C-alpha cells in the first residue's frame, strides 16, 4: 500500500499525510486532466504490469488503487 | 437594376431565355425570388433547381439540361459571380463629402472627389489620391499617402509616414503602422527600440477588420499589390509579403518574415520571424511554421480534436514517446 | 443602488439572514479586501478556516459553512449565482453615455427612442433606428439601416457597420466591430477577385461580447448569433457563422466561413475551428481546440501537446515527426515474432 | 537632429575609431544606410558585408574592428547602443500637440502642466493627466480613470473608468484598457452577466501594443508591473498579474486570475490556462500551450512542426491511435519475456 | 476529408 | 537550430 501511496503522493505533488485511504485524486488531491492517466502509467512500471482500460477507469481514488493491485 | 440581356452582356455569358427579364440582386439559392440571380457551382445542386424560385441561374454548359428557369452559361461561375455581385453591389461609401465635423490640417493635401467621414482626423503632410474615401473617425498620420480610389471603413488607424497604394480597401478597427516590438535587454530591463521604418501596401490590398501591421524598425514593412489579409491577423515589422498572397484570419507572423507571391496561409497560423517562405506555398490551418519553406506546395501540423477521455491518453503517450523509443529499440536488440 | 440593509438583500435575494438585518451593505469585495460594509461571499469550503481573516460585514454560504461564520451570514443553495445577483444590485459601473451629446453626429432620417443616450463624438447613420433605452458610447459608429433594439449597449469606440441588426439588451464591448465585409474573393488566376459581401449580422436577445471581436456579415444570407450568446475577446466570427441560443465563446477563437454552432455550446479559448461544417448541441471544446472535423455527439472535446521543458520538447517533437518510422520498426518486429 | 559623431561617441560611451567631425544624420539598416547615417551590427557575418555598407559610421565590437570600412564606434552591447542612439535620433512625432478644440474634456478632469489631448478625444469627469502626458485624437478616457506623467496614448485607444497607468507608459492604437472581464454564472443554461468592479492597474513603464485587451478585475485587480512589454493582439483576461519586466510577444491568450512572475518572456500565439502560477524567470515558446503550473525557471515549448500534407496526414492518424500502438508494443514486450 | 483515406488504409 | 542537432544524433 505505502509503495502505491509513494507513487501518488510523488506524482500528484503532494505530502504522504494528505493521501487518505479515503481521497480521490481529483476532488481531495487536485488531479488535473493528465494527472490520473499519468498516475496509472506510473503505477503500471513500479508494478511491472498493465492495466486493462475496464480497470483504470475505475482507478479514480487510493482505495480503487490499492483494492486493485490487491 | 438591370436586364437580363444587358447583365449577360457585361458578364460574357450565353443567354438562354427571356433577355427582358428584370434583374433586382444576387440571393443565394435558397433565398432567391422573383427578380433575383443566383449561381451554380457544385452539380449536386442540379436537384436543387427544380425548387429554386431565382429569375435566373449563372450555370455551365454542362448545368444547363437541368436549368429551369432563364440561364447565363459561362466558364466560371464563381468567377461570374463575383463579378454579378459586384455590378450589383448594394454597399454604401465608407463616406460622401468632406464632414464638417472632420479635422482636417491645413497642409493636408486633397485631390478630387476625395470624400472624408464625421470626425475624421488627417494630420499635416497627408496627401489624399483623388477618390480616395475616409471613413467616419479614422486617423491618418503625419505625411502619410494614401494612393487613388482607396477606401478606409470607420475608425481605421493609419501611423504617420504610411504609404497605401491605389484601390485599397481596409475595415474598421485596422492599425496600420504602429511601434513594431522592438526592444533591447539592458539588465533585465527592456529599452525601446525607435521604430522608424514604414509600412508600403501595394496595390488593390484587402485588410480585414481589427488587423495589426506593424511599421519596420528601420527599413519597411512592405504588403505587395493584390495582396489579401483577413481579420485579427498581426504582422511584425519588417515582414515582406509578396504580391496575391492570401492570409486567412487570426494568423500571426513574427518580424522579418519574408513571404513569397502567390501563398496562401490558413487561418490562426504562426510563423516563426527572421527566414523565408518561397513562392506558392500553402499553409493550412493552425500551422506551426517553425522552419524556412524553399519548396512550394501544402504544408500542415496540429493533431485534431479527440473525445476528452481519448484525447488524456493520445497526450500522455506523445509525451512520454521517447521512453516509447527507447522500449522500441531494447526490443529490437533482443531479437 | 448604492447603500442597502441586509435582511433587504437577503430578501431581495431570497437568502435566510443570520445576523443583524440593519447592517448597512455598501458594495460586494473579495474575501481578502472586504471591509465594513462589504459582503462577500464563499462556495469552497476551503475558506471556513480564513472566515475570521474576513472583515466583510456579511457572507453568502450555503447552511452547512453556517457554523463556521465569522459575521452575518446570508444562507442559501447556490453562493455563485447569488453572488452575480448581488454584485448586479450593488454594481458600480458607469454608463458609456448620458443623454445627447452636443458633438455627437446623427443623420437626420435616424430615428431615437426614449431615453436614448448618445456618448461625444459618436456617428449615427441615415436609416438608422435605436430603441428606448439604448445607450451608445463616445466615438461609435453605427452603419446605415442598423436597427439597436431596446436597453442595448455599446460601449467607447465600437463599430457597427450598415444593415446590422441587435436584438435587446445586448452589450458590446469597445474596440469590437460587427459587420465588416466577410473574406469573400475569387480566384482569376492567381489574381483575387472581391466577393461584395450582401449578407447582414443578426445578432438575438441579450448577447454580450467582449472588446477588439469581429463578426463579419454574410455573403449573401445572414451571419446569426443566437440570444443569450457570450463572446469574449479578440474572436474571429467569419461570415454566415450561425451560433446557437446560450453559446459560450471564450477568447480569441478564429471560426472560418459557415460554420454552424448548436445551442448550450461551450467553446474555449483560442480554438480554430474550421468552416462548412456543423457543430450539435451541447458540446464543449477545451482550450486551443483544433476543430478540423464535424461534431455530432455531445460530450468534450480535446487537442493539444501540452508544454515540456524544451530539452525534452526537442525529443518529442523530432520522435512524433518520425513516427511513421517507428510504426514500421514495430511491424517488422512484429512479424519476426 | 543632427549630431556630430564624436558628440554621440560621447553620448553612448563608444570608442570613436575614425573622423569625430562626421556629421550624422539618422539611423539606417546596414543595407539602406547612407552618408550621414550611423549603423551597427551584431553577428559576424555582416562583417564581409562591410566593404559594400555607405554609413559614414558603423556600431560594432572590438573584435569587429579590424573589418571596418569606416568610422566605427566600439562598444560592449552594439544592440543596446543601437536601441540608444535610435533613441538620440528618434524622428517618431508626438500623438498630439497642445489641447484640441475638438477634444471634449468633461469639467471636472484635472489636467498636469504641459498635456495634449488630440482632435475628437474624448475625456470623462474625474480624469487625472499627469504632467507631460500626451493622448492622441479619437482616445476614449474613462470616468475617474488616471495617467501618470511622461505616458502616452497614440490614436483611437480607450481606456475604461477607474483605470490607474504609471509613469511613462505608451500605447499603440485600438488597445482596450478595463473593458468587463468574461465573467458569467450559470443560471439553468442562461448565462447571467457579474459586473465587474475590480479595476486595472498598470506600472511605470509599461508598454502596450496595438489591439490588445487588458480586462478589468472581478473584485480585486487586474495587475500589469513595471517595465512589462506586451506585444499586439493580446489578451489579458481579469484579474491576471504580470510580475516586472516580463515581455509578452504577440496574440497571447491568457485566461483569468493567471499570475505571471517577472523576467519572464511568453511567445507569441501562447494560450495559458487561467487560476494559476509561473514562477520568475519563464521562458514560453511560440505557441505554448501552457495547460500547468510552472514552479521552475527554464524554457518551455509544446507543438509539433509543418511537416510536407501527405506526410502530416500520416502523422496525425498515427498519434492519434497512438494508444493501440503503445498496447501492441506491450504485448510484443511481453512475449520476448 | 484529408484524413479518411489515411485512417481507412491503416 | 533547435531541432537540428536532436535530429543528426538520430
Amino acid at each position: 500500500e505505502e509503495r502505491v501511496k509513494k507513487i501518488i503522493g510523488e506524482q500528484l505533488g503532494v505530502k504522504q499525510e494528505e493521501v487518505t485511504n479515503n481521497a480521490s485524486f481529483v476532488e481531495d488531491l487536485g488531479a488535473d486532466s493528465l494527472d490520473t492517466v499519468e498516475l496509472v502509467m506510473a503505477l503500471e512500471e513500479e508494478f511491472d504490469t498493465e492495466i486493462p482500460d475496464e480497470e483504470a477507469e475505475k482507478i479514480t481514488t487510493v482505495q480503487a488503487a490499492i483494492d486493485y493491485i490487491n | 437594376s438591370i436586364r437580363l440581356a444587358d447583365l449577360a452582356q457585361q458578364l460574357d455569358a450565353e443567354l438562354h431565355g427571356d433577355g427582358d427579364i428584370v434583374i433586382t440582386g444576387v440571393a443565394s439559392m435558397q433565398s432567391a425570388q422573383t427578380g433575383h440571380i443566383t449561381f451554380m457551382v457544385n452539380p449536386k445542386y442540379r436537384e436543387h433547381l427544380g425548387l429554386c424560385q431565382a429569375s435566373a441561374v449563372v450555370m455551365t454548359q454542362d448545368d444547363l439540361p437541368f436549368a429551369k428557369s432563364a440561364a447565363l452559361v459561362v466558364k466560371n461561375p464563381y468567377l461570374t459571380y463575383a463579378r454579378m455581385a459586384q455590378i450589383l453591389d448594394t454597399t454604401p461609401q465608407p463616406a460622401q463629402n468632406i464632414a464638417p465635423s472632420a479635422v482636417i490640417d491645413a497642409t493636408a493635401k486633397l485631390g478630387n472627389n476625395v470624400s472624408i467621414g464625421a470626425n475624421a482626423v488627417i494630420e499635416s503632410g497627408v496627401e489624399l489620391g483623388d477618390n480616395v474615401i475616409i471613413g467616419a473617425g479614422c486617423f491618418v498620420g503625419k505625411n502619410s499617402k494614401i494612393g487613388a480610389g482607396s477606401r478606409l471603413w470607420a475608425n481605421v488607424t493609419i501611423y504617420h509616414e504610411i504609404q497605401i497604394g491605389q484601390n485599397c480597401l481596409i475595415q474598421s478597427g485596422t492599425v496600420v503602422g504602429a511601434d513594431g516590438f522592438g526592444y533591447a535587454n539592458d539588465r533585465g530591463n527592456w529599452v525601446k527600440i525607435p521604430q522608424i521604418g514604414r509600412v508600403i501596401i501595394g496595390d488593390r490590398v484587402e485588410i480585414g477588420a481589427c488587423t495589426t501591421i506593424d511599421r519596420g524598425a528601420l527599413d519597411d514593412t512592405i504588403i505587395g499589390n493584390g495582396v489579401i489579409i483577413d481579420n485579427q491577423c498581426q504582422i511584425a515589422h519588417n515582414v515582406v509579403i509578396g504580391d496575391n498572397t492570401a492570409v486567412a484570419g487570426g494568423v500571426i507572423m513574427a518580424g522579418s518574415l519574408k513571404i513569397g507571391r502567390y501563398c496562401m496561409i490558413g487561418g490562426a497560423s504562426v510563423i516563426n520571424g527572421h527566414m523565408e517562405i518561397c513562392d506558392k506555398v500553402t499553409v493550412t490551418g493552425m500551422g506551426m511554421v517553425m522552419r524556412p519553406i524553399t519548396e512550394p506546395g501544402v504544408y500542415s501540423s496540429g493533431i485534431p480534436l479527440q473525445p476528452n477521455k481519448v484525447w488524456r491518453k493520445t497526450a500522455a503517450l506523445v509525451m512520454n514517446i521517447d521512453d516509447m523509443s527507447k522500449r522500441l529499440k531494447s526490443l529490437e536488440r533482443k531479437v
